[PDB]
């Protein structure tokens, strides 16, 4: 794999995936996580492996997770938090009882600190 | 037993602790503590010396306290030493801010434009932004009066971890600004502060590790977004881009429609390009012929300076900004 | 000729270095007021000092006051929660401690599907035209 | 025709190159050389001591003004500026080193750190014909032409050039050696220390 | 060409001419691990990536230069020129001395309603740009023709002043980048 047109750029792009769900990042983006991290703290790093394709602006190293080793991408977990509050209401066309369906679901905001072709 | 004597005793305790910043007294003081956990300051850097950096200089009380009726009161503060203020130490941090900062962004992009350079180093480390920084980092004011603070009768630990300077009580109360002095200013006050933390690291690690302050810089300064190219302001590029070439080993610069679609409707589509020789510089879209013709020179005038070497190659040392 | 544009920077937290994002708590009680027992025992009970020792780069307040037992928080971007913890028992205090502690101090806010990444940089590849596609339409 | 004008100025009008690539010295700038120019300036800031190493092209465009040749060669300024501010900063370290945090706002270290002091230094060690730029005036005394300020500029040019090339470490040691120190009396300290000294006579 | 990658385009595995916006087509296409080039389909104006930068605003000492991604898809054989100046097509001429300069400009300051810089510039074989480089007009006369402007602008309606305000605004935003 001659990843040196990758190396040389001084922009480029990752599209790594957590559980699957992937996130298409550059350094200093802010990925927001739609659910509540367990095993990292605030103020944790996060070392991205099943990294789908790294690109540049005309070439992507993109396949199975690539080689971790080939690059590094650094995220930091800064801030767990939550969605607003939201209240719809569940009821049937004739019937009076009107039952409230409250949500508030949990949201965790990476830092992506690092990312480039090692 | 008199409550004014009381009172007055506290002051007086108070002076000899902000004169002294005893190093018991300022470990003591948890908002302290806290900024050294906050910023993962050395070691080496004593919580005294914190304090100090949170002290500004307040030597003597001005003439605007007499009327309060005029729009000022100075009843926060209390005076400083004239040897153990931030205000060496500030110079100190403005000079590594202008020396590194600056040296970065020649670094990241050798040939930009003076003008242009100054803004960008203005932008990394303007009086606002540093103020900003400070409150971010939690850097907060010494509001409270010094009366109301010995009726709480709260320690003078609190006092010596906040920032201290003649911050005016009612500044703008009813709607009403005196505009004073940068002596007297929030925003300036904050500024000194980043200023003098800076330059309190760089004395204690100076001999241990040199860069130490440069990398803790980098880290809260440097790693700033500026996208350098909303920095840029042309008035006739194709002329600025025609003696670039001319300067240069290059043929002269003539822009061609590449791609034309739309032409004869209120929104048209021409794409020119500005070649010297069969090698393109620059790429300029437009509704407009002219437009686009303009687009296309100023494009290539930011591919010419705001290219960025690799770390890899050895230095660009660029010949100048291109004189018209 | 060049002029420049007079801009500011816009600082990212996490990529340099990682300022946390919580800076101080205040814990509220009352010595009277049944609904303060729980906020009381916390105080009183060991925990409070753990969690000083486990972040001590938050500063952690303790004050009394008449009404109902209360936690706000103070973040570095300036925004306060304050989280009445009224009829809570110590476990349930902790809990909304530790939630406080985790939050990023900023407003909550609906999200649409999959608004994930919040970027300040310019795309890597450009933004799409239709002259310069590959395939051209038709 | 190709009339190439070879006067005086007639607004508008393209000149013959050799009419405006000459210092007030007069020398061409093309028919600069290494022996009889950069070696010897090399010399001069005794670059052999510190490691340093400069290219002649590099120490010709720290020579070189904005206003030789209307910036058409390569000048200094984006050096200067850097030089500067690497300067202010080697002067602040200096004065606290000789920790004392109360000897920064003061005359001394002003002069230290100024274009007056920067002019002397470069004419002692006499770098004055080698530098590229144009006068106002030719027949005046040389503070009305502004030659000072460009002086000033080419030893912050030469330093910013340094500390592009040789890395921070290596400027600062040089800035220590040859500027601010005692024992060449042709220093910059010397200079600093003199001016003040003139100072207080005046 | 350098590199001997593989090229492909930005593929959905739906129909792109019907779904081009269809993220999900997109998601779902995986293509065999290694490198690729993938042509960007962008104008490069904007931006300051080292792919976009030219090999001549490039340093000697890069190593983007030798790669071949600052790509020559156009050719300056096909394309026409572009509001180019009569100076470009055909070559700069230095021909006029200094008293042809001196009567030119003897002439301007006398009569420019007469000898206007297109009159100039037929006489002599010059350019009108150059003639006012040359020669400035009688004061008075550039005062006129002030007065003249103001007065075309006061005879405009509200409508007019507002596109010209716009126009104006669009201008300045094109030399931005």
């Amino acid at each position: 794999t001659d990843t040196t047109p990758l190396k040389l750029s001084n922009e480029l792009y990752a599209i790594f995936k957590i559980h699957n769900r992937p996130y298409l990042v550059t350094e200093g983006d802010r990925v927001i996580l739609p659910f509540k991290l367990k095993q990292a703290e605030v103020g944790d790093i996060l070392n991205m492996t099943d990294v789908t394709t790294l690109g540049s602006r005309n070439y992507k190293l993109v396949g199975h997770p690539i080689n971790t080793s080939l690059y590094t991408l650094k995220a930091t977990v800064v801030g767990k938090t939550k969605r607003a509050f939201q209240t719809r209401e569940v009821t049937k066309r004739r019937n009076r009882r009107v039952r409230h369906a409250k949500s508030k679901g949990d949201l965790t905001i990476l830092r992506i600190s690092e990312l480039s072709m090692n | 037993e008199s409550e004014l004597a009381k009172y007055k005793e506290y002051y007086q305790g108070l002076k000899s602790t902000v004169n002294e910043i005893p190093e018991s007294v300022a470990s003591k003081s948890p908002s302290l503590r806290t900024l050294h956990k906050r910023l993962q300051l050395p070691n080496e850097l004593t919580y005294s010396t914190l304090s100090r950096c949170l002290t500004c200089p307040s030597a003597k009380l001005p003439d605007k306290i007499n009327n309060p009726t005029k729009g000022a009161a100075f009843v926060n503060t209390v005076p400083t030493n004239k040897y153990l203020d931030n205000h060496g130490l500030n110079i100190m941090g403005k000079n590594l801010l202008s020396y590194h900062v600056t040296k970065s962004i020649i670094q990241k992009y050798p040939r930009l434009p003076t003008v242009v350079l100054n803004a960008a180093v203005n932008a990394y480390i303007s009086e606002a932004v540093l103020a900003h920084i400070a409150k971010y980092w939690g850097i907060e004011v010494e509001t409270t009066s010094v009366l109301s603070r010995y009726l709480k009768m709260e320690p003078f630990e609190f006092t010596l971890g906040r920032l201290k300077f003649f911050n005016n009580s009612l500044n703008s109360k009813d709607g009403i600004e005196l505009i004073t002095g940068k002596n007297f200013s929030e925003t300036s006050a904050l500024a000194m502060s980043v200023r003098s933390i800076i330059a309190a690291i760089w004395a204690v690690t100076e001999q241990k590790d040199s860069q130490a302050v440069y990398r803790f810089i980098d880290d809260h300064i440097m790693s700033r977004k500026l996208d350098i190219t909303k920095m840029f302001q042309f008035e006739q590029p194709t002329r600025e881009l025609a003696m670039l070439c001319r300067r240069e080993g290059l043929e002269k610069p003539v822009s061609k429609l590449v791609a034309e679609s739309g032409r004869l409707s209120k929104s048209p589509v021409f794409i020119v390009h500005v070649f010297s020789g069969e090698e393109t510089l620059g790429e300029g879209y437009g509704s407009s012929l002219k437009e686009a013709k303009a687009r296309a020179a100023t494009d290539a005038l930011m591919k010419w300076y705001c290219y960025e070497p690799l770390a890899q190659q050895e230095p660009v040392i660029d010949p100048g900004t291109v004189v018209v | 000729v060049v002029k420049a544009i007079a801009r500011n920077s816009i600082g990212r937290n996490g990529v340099g270095a990682f300022v946390f994002p919580c800076r101080k708590i205040t814990l509220q009680f009352c010595n009277w007021g049944g609904s303060s027992e729980g906020m009381r025992k916390f105080l009183t009970s060991k925990r409070l000092d753990k969690w000083g020792q486990e972040f001590p780069w938050i500063q952690f307040e303790v004050m009394r006051k008449s009404g109902h037992p209360l936690l706000r928080a103070e973040y570095t971007n300036g925004r306060e929660k304050v989280i009445c913890v009224r009829n809570l028992n110590i476990d349930n205090v902790e809990n909304k401690l530790k939630l406080l502690k985790d939050s990023d101090g900023d407003i909550l806010r609906r999200r649409t599907k999959n608004d994930n990444v919040e970027s300040l940089n310019s795309s890597v590849r450009g933004i799409w035209s239709p002259l310069h596609a590959a395939k051209r339409h038709r | 025709v190709i009339y190439l004008h070879k006067g005086p100025r007639i607004n508008g009008l393209r000149r013959d190159p050799e009419s405006y690539l000459r210092n007030p010295s007069g020398v061409l700038f093309t028919e600069v050389n290494a022996k009889e120019c950069q070696d010897k300036v090399r010399s001069i800031l005794q670059l052999p001591k510190y490691g340093i190493n400069l290219s002649n092209e590099l120490i010709l465009q720290c020579l070189t003004h904005k206003s030789f040749a209307h910036g058409s060669k390569p000048y200094n300024e984006k050096l200067n500026l850097l030089g500067a501010q690497f300067l202010k900063l080697q002067t602040c370290i200096h004065s606290l080193k000789n920790l004392q945090f109360s000897n920064l706002g003061t005359k001394f270290a002003k002069e230290l750190t100024s274009k007056n002091t920067a002019c002397t230094f470069v004419k002692l060690h006499n770098l004055d014909p080698f530098i590229f730029w144009k006068m106002r005036d030719p027949i005046k005394d040389g503070h009305i032409n502004g030659e000072t300020t460009i002086f000033a500029s080419v030893l912050n040019a030469f330093i910013g050039a340094i500390l592009s090339t040789n890395g921070s470490e290596k400027a600062a040691k040089f800035i220590q050696g040859s500027l601010l120190d005692k024992e060449d009396l042709h220093s910059l300290v010397n200079i600093a220390n003199e001016n003040v000294a003139s100072a207080k006579a005046k | 060409k350098q590199f001997g990658f593989p090229k492909t385009q930005v593929t959905t595995i739906y129909n792109k001419t019907k779904s081009a916006s269809n993220y999900k087509g997109y998601l779902k296409h995986r293509d065999a691990p290694g490198m690729y080039y993938q042509p960007s389909e962008s104008i490069a104006t904007g931006s300051v990536n080292s792919e976009t930068i030219p090999r001549s605003f490039m340093a000697a000492s890069d190593p983007r230069r030798g790669l071949d991604m600052p790509v020559q898809s156009t050719k300056a054989k096909q394309c026409p020129n572009v509001l180019v100046g009569k100076s470009t097509v055909n070559g700069k001429t230095y021909h006029l001395g200094p008293q042809e300069i001196d009567e030119i400009r003897k002439l301007r300051l006398d009569n420019p309603q007469k000898y206007t810089r297109k009159f100039l510039a037929a006489k002599y074989g010059i350019s009108p740009l150059f003639v006012s480089m040359v020669s400035k007009p009688s004061e008075q006369h550039v005062q006129i023709m002030e007065s003249r402007l103001q007065e075309i602008q006061s005879r405009w309606k509200e409508k007019r002043r507002i596109a010209r305000e716009d126009r104006k605004r669009r201008k300045l935003l094109w030399y931005q980048a």
